[PDB]
């Protein structure tokens, strides 16, 4: 039952094994790892696509 | 590549086209994407940095006090009683607030961490050996049998759930999940209680979460002490929604949005720079 | 039983730690989520969009509409100054109570470059140019607009597409910036001058609008999160 | 381009000037699926009925005026199909086609910002009293900001650099918005998409978000130009459905 | 809590002359504070108002010579120009940060018009046969024309002062010559009266260093 | 405006029930009440009829709108023998009423009684007559029968239980002294009680 997932490491042995004990998913620790985005939503919100090079009006 | 490390800057030359990377129209409401290489001569650099500090888990999941109860063990007031409730809710202290402000629906499980000190009231004589104390502290859910006062039938906790911790162990904490009606929690609600458009205004309709009562198990001590329960909450599993512009103007009650009226920013001097 | 030993950090209350703790309410059924639209996974998702900036924040401009508006006018001579102010995001008058400076308050260090976009807003048949400075503060803020075109500038032309984006670089000696800068980690000087005039036909007033936004690029971060000096209060709220 | 051609129903929009259509957060409105849904009746869905382009009041830029504010689904209550269906049920989910216009000249200058700001929660005009449900929107009326401090006793806070919901102007950009820019652009469109933590809601205990037209650049002429310039909304429904019939509201 | 040390200082001001009056609070300072004069006719003359650094409120009466402003912790009220009639007795209150409610009223002080400093007067007569039969004693003296009340009275009946039953009042502004006055009124018994034969009055000034003494004849009809 | 004017004045007994009416032009309610024994103001209640923090259990309702009927002052512990005031709170220019005090000390009325003094002297001759020990603290002073009421000098009577003492300092020359006719008159509000003295001459 054990999971065994990379750390936060630097930039330029790094393993970690938690194990959930209780029986409810809002028991369990926090996932601090997921770092994905998507921000087409608030900078990009238009119909017909904007392209940088071309002229805009 | 990874996920949430950001872009890079490639290189790029002295340039003589037709295209137009500086100029916009703002009136689309599109912000525009120009990468620093679309303007001077850069190089190219590795970035190595990572947005993981600016994650909603490590933005929101931190642990903030929330409320001060106060209750002793001997009743002078109806403000120190022997117990003490409180109308659950995340709205009463600010810096809690305006973090969960930002987002206009969330949907996090909570977490509840109390740190509970003591300290014997004023009087004109000190000793005493006591026991160390326990307190209690009972949640209540919404529609169910509250305390009226102390040693009342409801203090059994049938079905209710509740801590009991001795003085002088680690801190009590326990974790609580998503428990709204609707699929999110409502932290901004523009409407009325009643369908007539009367009653009470706001977010103070949806806060239906329950109550916390606070006791100590103890019959009496000695000399009279006074115990402080400061409340901490954690939101872990976050997930945020619709997301507001940050509030300026402090606040002012914890049921509605009320504010004085502040200017934008600071002033200063002038609108130039005098020096060379 | 299996002999432990408490190690030194035992019985405390850490505020930033992620434990398992024992639930309250077992065996929840919790309300299922639906597709709500505009979820955000990151801050900087909030952090790139543009909001308006107010340049004309002298006393008293900051409690009214006319705090954003930057006055343009026919000049007599050439080589002026429209405005101007320091590159600190989360410490400067102007950019602090934004959008980017209200989510930078929040953390302690940033990087990256920022984007500045410059609307216009007289009228359809008035023209003239612009030259948008910035300086990296080798030695100190520019004085005209010969001093100020050695450094990183960009000649905006109003035109039909009515606003340019000047894009600072980042250019510093550290991978990170204080927020509530020092003098080890300044960042520059941001100036604007006219580049030839405002010219008009007839029949249209003197005095015209620029409308000076703030955003950042694909490359910004920030780290080390506090809470921001930004709201105070004494009691509880009741 | 710059040419649009909006139909919906029975009521067309052509605007030769325009910039684009943001759209909402990224989604197009659309009807609620099966496995969202939380009533059990059939829903009632009339598409050209209420899915058409409703011309709302004409209010007057002048120089001296600090904004207007219309909520939603308030400011539709009495207007065709889509305000009769609105007394004879309990749930409502539509998406929204807002559409400001206000043409000047060549000659005059101005600037706008078009916003859509969801669960625009008001403060009030003076503390410690809950205001009347009339001050924050009427059936059809545009009710104003000011540029002072509003001391009122029961009204919403009108304070054109707060917006009414103690957050500095300025930063209204993350909400859906578009600028009327009197240079360039003409009109200002936008497609909101239903946003609510709930499935369906009450139509008249929920103003769901609030158009906010407000004035950055003041407009400035010379006095021998036009010196009335309106400006006129146009809001269209889009993917109305309705659910638990019952008979005339609403109290 | 909530303190309110309102409000220094006044003494005294000349007519088309300034004073800056100031208040003081302790206990959540980013209020609705504002200003509240009174004069003893009841007479309201509210006078100012401000919430919370800009949008001052004076009222129609007095719209072009008060000025406050904040802060911090305490805030100030500038008067430019004083001009009789005026009060009184100025109050600083203030609110929660709505409000026109006027809660937290605290302490004022006072200002009136500008004279030179007068010496009190004071005279005493015979008095008539109306407290005679009532076993009582109620002798006259009515002082006269002293500014300000930084003075003494005293009550010396031929060497023996009297304390019991005395009575002590000050007026305010006459609208002739602009003078203030005392008055005196005794309750004695009928063994007491009649054991002096002239009694002496008595009143000290700042600036005089010796009281005046007048004498009349009590057995002259 | 124009407030309020509220009447005024109460009465006696602490027994219960005492009320307090005003007026109005406008002005739907942002009516407040405030009171004072001997130091600056208290406060209640708030906007409304709705009560205030710290108050005592009387809080009374006051209808909708111009009217605000009223104080509601039930059962009385006489502390709140005080001065009671009503603003009105629409800008311009949130004005009071300012109401009328309120202790009236029961019960008898005590018709007046004076001891009037005679001058006996110098280029001034300064009169007046001490009305003493008198109830009710409302009068109507005159002098000369109508003619000498300019220099009159009111002064604040000090209360030793249930008797007051005012007097009027009226100053005249010598060319009516001593040979005219001089008497002081007073108009009694609560009783209606006429007195009529003259001064004896050497
Ligand atoms: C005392 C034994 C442990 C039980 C602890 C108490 C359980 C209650 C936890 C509260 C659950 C969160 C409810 C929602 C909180 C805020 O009001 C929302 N953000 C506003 O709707």
């Amino acid at each position: 039952g054990a999971q065994v997932s990379t750390q936060k490491t630097g930039a330029h042995i790094i393993h970690y094994t938690n194990i959930n004990y209780y029986k409810d998913s809002a028991s369990n620790s926090l996932n601090r790892q997921d770092f994905t985005q998507d921000p087409s939503k608030f900078t990009e919100p238009v119909k017909d696509v904007m392209i940088k090079t071309l002229p805009a009006l | 590549r990874a996920v949430g490390r950001v872009a890079d800057t490639v290189a790029s030359g002295p340039v003589n086209t037709e295209q137009i990377p500086a100029l916009t129209a703002v009136e689309t409401g599109h912000t525009s994407q120009v990468v620093p290489s679309d303007t001077m001569q850069t190089r190219h650099v590795i970035n190595y940095h990572t947005r993981s500090e600016s994650s909603i888990e490590n933005f929101m999941g931190r642990a903030a006090c929330v409320y001060i109860a106060q209750y002793a063990t001997e009743k002078v007031n109806d403000e120190l009683d022997r117990y003490t409730n409180w109308e659950i809710t995340t709205r009463q202290v600010a810096q809690l607030r305006r973090k969960l402000e930002m987002f206009t629906y969330m949907r996090f499980d909570l977490e509840i961490t109390f740190v509970i000190t003591s300290s014997q009231r004023t009087s004109t004589t000190y000793a005493s050996d006591s026991p160390p104390l326990t307190h209690q502290v009972m949640y209540v859910p919404p529609g169910g049998p509250i305390p009226k006062s102390y040693e009342d039938f409801a203090w059994q906790t049938s079905t209710n759930p509740s801590v009991f911790w001795t003085e002088g162990n680690a801190p009590p904490r326990m974790s609580i999940p998503f428990m709204s009606v609707g699929n999110a929690y409502c932290n901004f609600y523009d409407g009325w209680s009643h369908f007539s458009q009367s009653g009470v205004y706001g977010y103070t309709t949806l806060n239906n979460m329950g109550h916390l009562y606070f006791r100590h198990v103890n019959k009496s001590t000695a000399y009279p002490v006074n115990s402080v329960a400061r409340v901490y909450f954690k939101p872990k599993h976050v997930k945020a929604w619709v997301p507001r512009a940050p509030r300026l103007c402090p606040y002012l009650k914890a049921r509605n949005v009320n504010f004085n009226v502040q200017g934008v920013t600071e002033s200063r001097n002038k609108i130039t720079l005098d020096r060379s | 039983g299996l002999p432990t030993m408490n190690t030194p950090g035992s019985t405390q209350f850490l505020t930033s730690d992620d434990f398992q703790s024992p639930s309250a309410m077992p065996q929840f059924d919790v309300t299922p989520e639906i597709q709500i639209p505009g979820q955000v996974r990151n801050l900087m998702e909030i952090a790139e969009v543009d909001s308006v900036v107010p340049v004309n924040n002298t006393e008293g401009h900051v409690n009214s509409m006319e705090a954003y508006r930057i006055p343009v006018r026919p000049q007599t001579s050439s080589g002026e100054q429209v405005f101007g102010f320091q590159l600190q995001p989360g410490h400067d008058s102007v950019l602090k109570h934004t959008l980017l400076g209200e989510i930078l308050n929040y953390y302690a260090n940033w990087s990256g470059s920022m984007k500045l976009t410059f609307m216009y807003c007289g009228a359809a048949m008035a023209t003239g140019k612009f030259l948008i400075a910035y300086s990296p503060p080798g030695a100190g803020v520019p004085g005209s607009r010969r001093d100020a075109m050695l450094g990183t500038h960009v000649i905006w032309d109003v035109g039909l597409q009515s606003s340019c984006v000047l894009c600072v670089p980042w250019i510093s000696q550290t991978n990170y910036r204080y927020v509530t800068s020092d003098a080890y980690t300044d960042a520059g000087y941001i100036t604007c001058w006219y580049q030839t005039s405002i010219v008009t036909p007839p029949d249209i007033p003197t005095t015209s609008t620029i409308l000076c936004f703030v955003s950042a690029c694909n490359d910004f971060s920030v780290r080390l999160l506090r809470d921001t000096p930004f709201i105070t209060q004494q009691a509880l709220f009741q | 381009d710059r040419v649009r051609s909006i139909t919906l129903g029975n009521s067309t929009i052509t605007t030769q000037e325009c910039a684009n259509v943001v759209v909402g957060y990224g989604v197009w409105p659309t009807y609620l699926s099966d496995h969202e849904a939380t009533a059990v009746d059939q829903p009632t869905q009339p598409d050209v009925a209420t899915c058409r382009f409703y011309t709302l009041e004409s209010v007057k830029w002048e120089s001296s005026s600090a904004g207007w504010w219309w909520k939603f689904p308030e400011a539709l209550s009495d207007m065709g199909l889509f305000g009769q269906n609105m007394q004879y049920h309990y749930l409502g989910r539509t998406g929204y086609t807002i559409h400001v216009q206000c043409n000047a000249s060549k000659f005059h200058q101005g600037c706008l910002l078009v916003v859509c700001v969801p669960e625009a929660e008001m403060g009030a005009a003076t503390t410690d009293h809950a205001f009347n449900h009339t001050k924050l929107s009427n059936i059809g009326q545009a009710m104003e900001f000011s540029a002072k401090k509003s001391t009122d006793q029961t009204g919403p806070q009108t304070a054109v650099h707060n917006a009414g919901m103690g957050v500095a102007v300025g930063n209204l950009t993350i909400f859906p918005h578009q600028w009327i820019n009197l240079r360039t652009n003409n009109s200002a469109t936008i497609v909101m998409p239903y946003i609510n933590s709930v499935p369906m809601d009450n139509m008249y205990r929920h103003y769901n978000f609030t158009l906010m037209v407000i004035p950055f650049a003041k407009l400035e002429h010379s006095p021998q130009a036009s010196t009335y310039v309106p400006i006129t909304v146009t809001v269209a429904p889009m993917c109305a459905e309705y659910n638990g019939l019952r008979l005339a509201g609403h109290q | 809590d909530i303190e309110l040390t309102q409000s220094p200082a006044t003494l005294s001001v000349t007519p088309g002359d300034s004073v800056s009056l100031s208040c003081r609070a302790s206990q959540s300072i980013s209020n609705s504070l504002h200003w509240y004069q009174q004069r003893s006719h009841e007479s309201p003359r509210r006078l100012i108002k401000t919430a919370s650094a800009e949008k001052a409120k004076s009222i129609s009466g007095i719209p072009s010579r008060f000025s406050v402003s904040r802060g911090n912790t305490s805030f100030t009220l500038s008067i430019n120009s004083v001009e009789t009639e005026d009060f009184g007795m100025y109050f600083c209150q203030q609110a929660y940060a709505g409000s026109k409610l006027q809660p937290h009223t605290g302490a004022g002080t006072k200002l009136e018009i500008k004279r030179a400093d007068a010496a009190p007067t004071v005279s005493i007569f015979p008095p008539s046969s109306e407290q005679l039969t009532s076993g009582g004693a109620s002798v006259v003296c009515f002082l006269n024309n002293f500014y300000p009340k930084d003075i003494n009275v005293k009550w010396k009946i031929d060497g023996s002062e009297r304390q019991n039953g005395v009575l002590n009042s000050w007026t305010d502004q006459d609208s002739k010559d602009s003078t203030y006055s005392m008055s005196s009124t005794l309750t004695l018994t009928k063994d007491e009266y009649e054991r002096h034969n002239s009694y002496t009055c008595e009143a000290t000034h700042k600036t005089s260093t010796s009281p005046i003494v007048k004498s009349f004849n009590r057995n002259e009809c | 405006q124009v407030q309020l004017q509220q009447s005024g004045g109460g009465l006696v007994k602490p027994g219960g029930s005492l009320k307090l009416s005003c007026a109005a032009s406008g002005f739907t309610f942002s009516s407040y009440w405030m009171h004072w024994v001997q130091t600056p103001e208290k406060r209640l209640e708030w906007v409304a009829t709705i009560s205030s923090g710290g108050g005592d259990t009387y809080y009374g309702d006051s209808v909708k709108g111009p009217a605000t009927i009223s104080r509601d002052n039930a059962k009385n512990t006489l502390y709140l023998q005080m001065s009671s005031l009503k603003s009105e709170d629409t800008a311009m220019y949130a004005c009071t009423g300012a109401g009328g005090s309120t202790y009236y000390f029961d019960y008898w009325g005590q018709g007046t009684t004076v001891t009037v003094s005679s001058p006996a002297a110098a280029s001034m001759v300064t009169l007046g007559c001490l009305v003493k020990g008198y109830f009710p603290e409302p009068v109507t002073v005159t002098w000369n029968s109508g003619s000498l009421s300019s220099g009159v000098h009111t002064f604040p009577a000090v209360l030793q239980s249930d008797l007051y003492t005012l007097s009027s300092s009226v100053t005249v020359p010598s060319s009516t002294w001593p040979s005219e006719t001089v008497t002081c008159n007073v108009a009694h509000p609560a009783s209606s009680t006429k007195v009529d003295k003259k001064i004896v001459p050497r």
